[PDB]
């Protein structure tokens, strides 16, 4: 499991919070404790690896270890951290979904984001053609017999090196899964 | 019968100043009598290597220095004998023989009857063992958790190798956690609680040279002229748990050699290559602090009249040999007296001091019963190189001279950083910023060093200059500014945490 | 080269005016020589001329030009660049920013410059004297630590001009100084002393004005004949600043006066235990003296646990005969045993005093009264004194064997310069009383009164003293004093001492019969904590009533409360006393009061006294006994302890003084049978080892442990824990000194600049009250604290301030200071 960084530069932002008391004095605006809580906002990129070559093994039944791994990567879109989301409600689900099955080696598209981007626009676009870009080069350079595919909630841009660009994210995941055997 | 004598079971690394290939274990008597041949000896843990290399200057000193001054000018002769017996080169063989022979029977881990300096009357006496757990470092106890250096769950305890027993065993009897240890029933009394070790929490200094030997020799303090007294392991008769622990003005009381605030035990096993069961619980219950402070450490005085050793932090082994290059300076208050009167010209050695290099074993720890790092600490010998391969004298001294002055002002800002942001945040609410910021500020700071005493352009002051060029106190403004930064904006933690900022503005020497 | 003289010595408040450095440096050397004449002792000049296998000539020579050198550190450029001046004459050594003090400047320069002159390079007399003048301000620096071949550049010392300028300022005091031969060797402690003398003649000259005086005929150039001159005008009258700166006998004093003149052959030490006010300070200053003539030196100086001590016998013992730290410096002075003490105590500066204790045989007063902290930390003193070759004496009470050879024994190891070995038998495992003794150093056999003399020595004769412990009820913890005071004060209104635990029972027991005082003898208060001068006028009408003036006048009454302040040389003589329970030693000297000067016997008193009886209160069983928790707070348990068990098995006997209780004051701490309490006994046996360690942990090294190496005497506002200090109490609101507002109380006083008079010092002293330490001090107010223009006066800074709020009609209010509250009240005085 790899850590998940902005694909951007982002500052942390200081939120200025106080508390309230509501049983007043002869001597109004008491509050109860001013503070500060600092927040950031920002485009994650995610990346993760399921190695069944030596997984299935430890187990056994191929389709046991089928369902463990869907499942898992259905939880890994769906699930979010449960840190501080009753007071800033972030739940989410990824702009772009990106699952490859390969039979080499495992290969992550972190250096694809090491120059920051600027923005004053959007991420998620400039985001999506820039992994697109990187997979390409990447792929030109390392040519590999990889299996390859993707879905995204935007309709603008094409990525033709990231696979055959699937309907929806459980499609993709049943159709991987398949695909990894 | 099971038995290990350290005399000449192999447990020590010791390697030779030869081609320096497969170095390999050598007993005590071993490694002492041809120390001549070896380079340098070891074992992987820095607080047993920090008492090790205590019970090996003390041994040394047993026979080699005689540990004992004469009466004319004392001090002064005894620095002219020991010099004559570093001018000779080695140890002698029937001496070495000549002083286990009055000990032959002492060294045996698993004596039946009064073993190495562990109470036998222990064995019985306790209702419960200790286990080998609590005896053996980094290694799950019975009440902390299973998760770091190796899961290890109470049970199935994996035998540890003698020699892993008497360097757990000899670190144990030194740095020691304090309370709540097996209980002893002593003359029908018990009492569950146990003091802390002499040594726990603080950093060692410890000299060494090209071959063993100088550095064993170099590693003796002055023995203070006194009562002549004996090592833990030389007494006739065994200590007495109640009662105040005899008092020793000789190197044996000054080396936190004569009496020890634990008592472990080592369970053997049939084969006798292996530990199976172990004790370790309180041997004093009465106070007592060691008279003639430890030549070893580094103290500072309080407010008082109080004074302590300067203890430990894992920031400042953030870098790797940090506190080793206090052979420069030197420093202001910090230093070790066994350095003040071994490594300066007023003492007689000719040229085994123009290779001498620092070494330092240290264990940061809270003074009751957590533990945080060890680490150790050697000299970079390239500084010497760098001093030798020019040839030039007023080069050679310009070199040094950087290099002692890069190194105190660099420590110099260190403190002055953490005055800074222990008054900032104590302030600032009217603390947690102190180890961001010292961390970062060595790790940031270390790299200029090396970028100032290869005179490469650094950040701030280029070379050519005189010295450090007021350079790592932007490192030092870097450090600070940021670990504080994102929290100094609204105007009150921002006046407070500049009218503290506006002190690492000196020294700052312009241009 | 020419000598230059733009080159700065002292600019302190001189109107823009730049001092010459050589000037300094030759002043200063004059003042040495001078000092080494007029000021030092002969003997002592011995001393360290024998210690440095020199004679006077050549040793006062090289010592003058070390004085000469102590600021010749001063030529680097950081410290003449602090003001503008004027310095592209010569280029090189640019500002690194070592922030060097110029006395580490010398101190690392120095070793390394002078062997052109004759000292071995790399030995270690020139490392010994160059360290030794480099800590001319306190600190001592280590000796130097170099790793290049060419040490004088890697210290920062490389520009040739720069060094050619300070070869020649050495060279110009070397021939001015007339070139004094090397010392082949030296010694830590000779180092240490002369180290003294220098930094004593640096701030003599050092003043301000001088400075101004002499600031008119400056040197107009450098050459050997205006330096000669200059040089040989401070000769001309440096005396000026030191003269205008300051600087029917008994039996035992017939045994001491009649044998001891044939064993003062030396240095020694010479340990009297006299009887309370029996006369031991004739003996004392008779054998000093005459052994002070033996040693030649003149001047002595006494160390007094007390402050009235020293302004009563100031004048009463001196008519048959200014700053910090330099009032040691005076031929003849005598003060408190703490700034003696703090000599060998690891602080800056300590150098000086310690030269100022080299040139007295001093006496000291009362061992008995100190714990073994203290006894540890003069312990060493002495040690030291004695490989400095200064013979000592000390009056006492009764002393266990410990103590005695504990510090002879130290002061003989002083002797030898070693301590003793594990077969080495003790000195003193036996002393009487009253009983002397005396050991020389370069002999050691220690002697005293039993080896020539087996008859005893007469003294004061008494009736033997008897004991008998009353079954005191406890209520609440506390006592109830009512019992005994209606049992045994019954016959006292037809017709008193009591001595208390604390102030508990101080003010508790004198208001407990203040109204049994209101029926109506007579119930008067003097105790621990009064004003001095309150108590000055109760212990007048004290020493008047019951002691000398008491039989000698006529007027004997026909009740006193106090407390350990009896313990302190009183005048009393009362046949009624009672106190509480206390060691062995305190009953020893507050019982010194039974039936004191029967001697003289003219007192008239009824037949009710008939037998000396002291009553010791004490609580009862309810099977190891057990005390209050305040009285233990302070002293020892096991000790109590072995108190109350000794005087059980008396059976209610009489107790001979001074013959058969020096006994059981050995006895109580020879036989472990008085406690039963093992974890008492070894718990204050192990906190009393346990506070001897820490005290030896921050005292200086041995005496040749710091031989070779004077470093170890610096490690470095540190002060002492135990157990009294002098408090003020002002009122404040406003500030007055007087419960009635009248006087205000000054922010500083009638003086130049606000200097404060000797008077003022006497009349601030005057105003005074003695506290002990506490928990309160731990938290100390603002208010507590002085303000600046009061702490360069040693007898004022340790006097924290405890205000009290007066209101507009006069009304005094307990204010708190250190979580309690203080009211200074006309009758039982400070109440907290
Ligand atoms: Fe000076
Ligand atoms: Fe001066």
């Amino acid at each position: 499991f790899a850590h998940a960084f902005t694909v951007h530069g982002t500052t942390v932002e200081v939120d200025f919070f106080t508390a309230v008391d509501d049983i007043p004095k002869e001597n109004d605006h008491g509050s109860g404790h001013m503070n500060a809580g600092q927040f950031s906002a920002g485009t994650f990129y995610r990346y993760a690896n399921v190695n069944l070559d030596r997984l299935v093994e430890n187990t056994g039944d191929a389709q046991t270890a089928r369902t463990a791994v869907a499942e898992f990567l259905r939880a890994f879109l769906s699930t979010v951290p449960s840190g501080k989301q009753n007071a800033t409600a972030a739940m989410t689900l990824p702009d772009l979904v990106h699952i490859a099955v390969r039979f080499d080696r495992p290969i992550s598209f972190a250096p694809a984001f090491e120059t920051a981007l600027y923005g004053s626009d959007g991420y998620t676009l400039r985001a999506c053609q820039e992994l697109n870009n990187y997979a390409e080069r990447l792929r030109e350079v390392w040519p590999d017999d990889a299996i390859r595919g993707y879905a995204t909630v935007e309709n603008k841009t094409d990525l033709a090196a990231l696979g055959e660009r699937y309907d929806s994210y459980p499609a993709l995941i049943d159709a991987m899964v398949a695909a990894a055997f | 019968p099971p038995s290990f004598d350290v005399t000449i079971a192999p447990w020590l690394i010791a390697r030779s100043r030869d081609v320096l290939a497969a170095p390999e274990m050598l007993g005590l008597r071993d490694v002492l009598i041809r120390s001549h041949e070896l380079s340098d000896v070891e074992i992987p843990l820095p607080p047993g290597a920090a008492v090790l290399w205590r019970i090996l200057a003390l041994i040394t000193a047993r026979i080699t220095g005689l540990d004992q001054p004469p009466n004319k000018n004392p001090k002064r002769k005894w620095q002219a004998r020991r010099s004559q017996i570093l001018s000779k080169g080695r140890l002698d063989p029937e001496a070495v023989d000549a002083y286990f022979a009055d000990y032959s029977e002492r060294f045996d881990l698993f004596h039946p009857e009064r073993p190495w300096l562990q109470d036998p009357r222990l064995r019985e006496e306790c209702p419960k063992t200790s286990g080998v757990n609590k005896l053996a470092w980094g290694r799950t106890a019975g009440e902390n958790q299973v998760w770091l250096g190796g899961h290890h769950h109470d049970l199935d305890p994996h035998p540890l190798d003698s020699a892993e027993a008497v360097w757990h065993l000899l670190a144990t009897l030194g740095y020691g956690p304090s309370g709540m240890c097996t209980a002893r029933v002593v003359r029908g009394r018990s009492e569950r609680n146990v003091t802390a070790g002499p040594l726990r929490g603080t950093v060692s200094y410890h000299p060494l040279g090209r071959t063993l030997f100088e550095s064993l020799i170099l590693n003796i303090p002055y023995p203070g002229t006194g009562a002549a007294d004996l090592a833990f392991w030389e007494q006739p008769e065994l200590n007495d748990p109640l009662g105040l622990p005899e008092e020793s003005a000789g190197l044996a009381g000054i080396l936190r050699l004569d009496h020890f605030r634990h008592a472990v035990l080592l369970h053997p096993s049939p084969d006798g290559s292996h530990v199976v069961d172990a004790w370790v619980t309180w041997a004093w219950r009465e106070r007592n602090i060691s008279p003639e402070l430890d030549p070893y450490l580094i103290y500072q005085t309080s407010k008082e009249g109080r004074v302590y050793p300067r203890p430990a932090e894992a920031e400042r082994a953030i870098w790797r040999d940090l506190d080793a290059l206090l052979h420069y300076g030197e420093d202001g208050n910090y230093r070790p007296t066994i350095l003040d009167n071994c490594t300066p010209l007023a003492q007689v050695p000719q040229e085994v001091l123009d290779s001498l290099r620092l070494r330092a074993f240290g264990f940061d720890q809270d003074g009751q019963a957590r533990d945080k790092q060890w680490f150790t600490a050697t000299t970079p010998a390239v500084l010497r190189w760098l001093a030798d391969r020019e040839t030039d004298d007023n080069e050679n001294a310009r070199i040094v001279r950087r290099i002692t002055l890069a190194r105190k002002a660099a420590e110099a800002l260190g403190r002055r950083l953490e005055k800074a942001c222990k008054e900032a945040w104590k302030e600032s609410n009217s603390g947690p910023w102190v180890q961001h910021g010292m961390s970062r500020y060595w790790a940031k700071a270390e790299p200029v060093f090396w970028n100032i005493v290869y005179d490469r352009p650094a950040q701030g002051y280029t070379p050519g200059m005189a010295g450090p060029g007021n350079a790592f106190n932007l490192v030092a403004l870097a450090a600070y500014d940021e670990v504080t930064g994102p929290y100094c904006e609204r105007p009150r933690v921002a006046k407070v945490v500049e009218r503290h900022r506006s002190t690492l503005f000196s020294n700052w020497t312009p241009k | 080269p020419p000598l230059d003289l733009r080159f700065w010595a002292k600019e302190r408040g001189l109107r823009g005016k730049t001092y010459p450095l050589v000037c300094h440096s030759l002043d200063a050397a004059a003042a040495a020589l001078v000092l080494w004449n007029e000021y030092l002792s002969p003997g002592l000049r011995d001393t360290i001329a024998s210690s440095m296998e020199t004679d006077e000539e050549h040793a006062g020579h090289c010592i003058a030009f070390w004085a000469g050198l102590h600021d010749i550190g001063k030529l680097t450029r950081e410290f003449q660049q602090q003001i503008a001046i004027d310095l592209s004459a010569y280029p090189g050594e640019e500002l690194s920013g070592e922030q060097r003090s110029h006395a580490a400047a010398t101190g690392k320069w120095l070793p390394f410059a002078l062997p052109s002159l004759g000292y071995p390079n790399g030995g270690l007399v020139t490392g010994l004297v160059a360290q030794m003048l480099g800590g001319h301000h306190g600190t001592f620096h280590p000796h130097p630590s170099f790793q290049s071949r060419n040490p004088l550049a890697e210290f920062g010392f490389s520009s040739p001009h720069w060094e050619k300028q300070r070869h020649a300022l050495l060279h110009a005091v070397f021939d001015a100084t007339g070139r004094p031969t090397p010392p082949d060797m030296l010694d830590g402690p000779t180092a240490s002393v002369v180290c003294g003398l220098v930094i004593l003649a640096d701030w003599l000259v050092s003043q301000e004005d001088f400075l101004l005086e002499r600031l008119t005929s400056l040197p107009a150039d450098g050459s050997a004949s205006a330096l000669r001159a200059h040089f040989e005008t401070s000769l001309r009258r440096i005396p000026s600043l030191l003269d205008a700166a300051g600087l029917k006998p008994n039996g035992l004093q017939a045994s001491l006066a009649k044998h001891l003149p044939c064993l003062c052959t030396g240095p020694g030490l010479v340990l009297i235990t006299a009887p309370m006010g029996e006369g031991k300070t004739e003996a004392a200053y008779h054998v000093a003296d005459l052994l002070g003539k033996a040693t030649g030196r003149p001047g002595r100086f006494l160390a007094l646990p007390t402050m009235a001590t020293a302004d009563q016998m100031h004048t009463r013992l001196k008519e048959y005969a200014m700053g910090r730290k330099r009032g040691l410096l005076a031929p003849w002075a005598v003060g408190t045993i703490d700034q003696a003490l703090m000599a060998v105590l690891r602080a800056k500066h300590n150098a000086l005093r310690l030269f100022g204790l080299a040139g007295k045989v001093v006496v000291v007063d009362e061992a008995h009264a100190v714990d073994p902290y203290m006894q540890v930390l003069l312990e060493q003193l002495l040690r030291w004194l004695g490989t400095l070759d200064v013979p000592v004496v000390l009056l006492s009470a009764t002393l266990h064997h410990s103590i005695a050879n504990s510090l002879v024994k130290a002061y003989l190891e002083g002797a030898r310069g070693r301590r003793w070995n594990r077969s080495e038998p003790q000195p003193v495992s036996e002393v009487s009383y009253p009983g002397w003794l005396h050991v020389d150093a370069r002999i050691g056999k220690v002697t005293r009164s039993s080896d020539v003399d087996p008859l005893p020595i007469a003294t004061t004769p008494r009736k033997p003293l008897e004991v008998r412990l009353v079954d005191v009820p406890v209520k609440e913890g506390a006592l109830n004093r009512s019992t005994v005071l209606a049992k045994e004060l019954t016959p006292l209104v037809k017709q008193a001492a009591i001595i208390c635990t604390t102030v508990a029972e101080a003010q508790g027991v004198y208001d407990l019969l203040s109204q049994w005082f209101a029926t109506l003898p007579d119930l008067y208060l003097l105790h621990s904590r009064f004003p001095n001068r309150q108590r000055t006028e109760i212990t007048a009408t004290i020493v008047d009533l019951f002691g000398k003036e008491g039989a000698q006048s006529g007027r004997r009454p026909t009740v006193l409360v106090a407390t350990q302040v009896v313990e302190q040389s009183l005048d009393l003589d009362v046949d009624l006393m009672i106190s509480d329970l206390a060691p062995v030693s305190l009953l020893l000297q507050r019982a010194g009061r039974c039936w004191r000067h029967e001697h003289l016997g003219i007192i008239n008193r009824p037949q009710w006294a008939k037998q000396p009886e002291l009553v010791v209160l004490t609580p009862e069983q309810n099977r190891a006994p057990w005390f209050p928790r305040s009285w233990t707070s302070v002293y020892p348990l096991a000790l109590l302890q072995r108190t109350y068990t000794l005087l059980r098995r008396r059976n209610g006997a009489p107790v001979q003084i001074p013959e058969d209780v020096q006994q059981l004051v050995d006895d109580v701490y020879d036989d472990d049978s008085l406690a039963e309490d093992l974890e008492a006994d070894m718990e204050r046996m192990g906190e009393e080892l346990a506070q001897r360690g820490l005290a030896r942990n921050a005292v200086i090294p041995d005496p040749d442990d710091a031989e070779d190496n004077l470093n170890g005497l610096t490690e470095f506002a540190t002060r002492f824990g135990a157990g009294s200090v002098r408090v003020l109490c002002y009122y404040v609101g406003n500030r007055w000194l007087d419960p009635e507002c009248t006087v205000e109380f000054p922010e500083q006083g009638t003086g130049r600049e606000g200097r404060f008079t000797m008077a003022d010092c006497r009349d601030l002293v005057a105003r005074t009250i003695p506290v002990r330490m506490g928990p309160w001090a731990s938290q100390l107010t603002e208010d507590n604290h002085p303000p600046e223009a009061w702490r360069e006066s040693f007898y004022l800074r340790d006097l924290v301030l405890i205000p009290q709020r007066v209101t507009d009609e006069g009304a005094v209010l307990p204010t708190e200071t250190g979580g309690r509250e203080w009211l200074l009240d006309p009758c039982k005085g400070l109440i907290f």
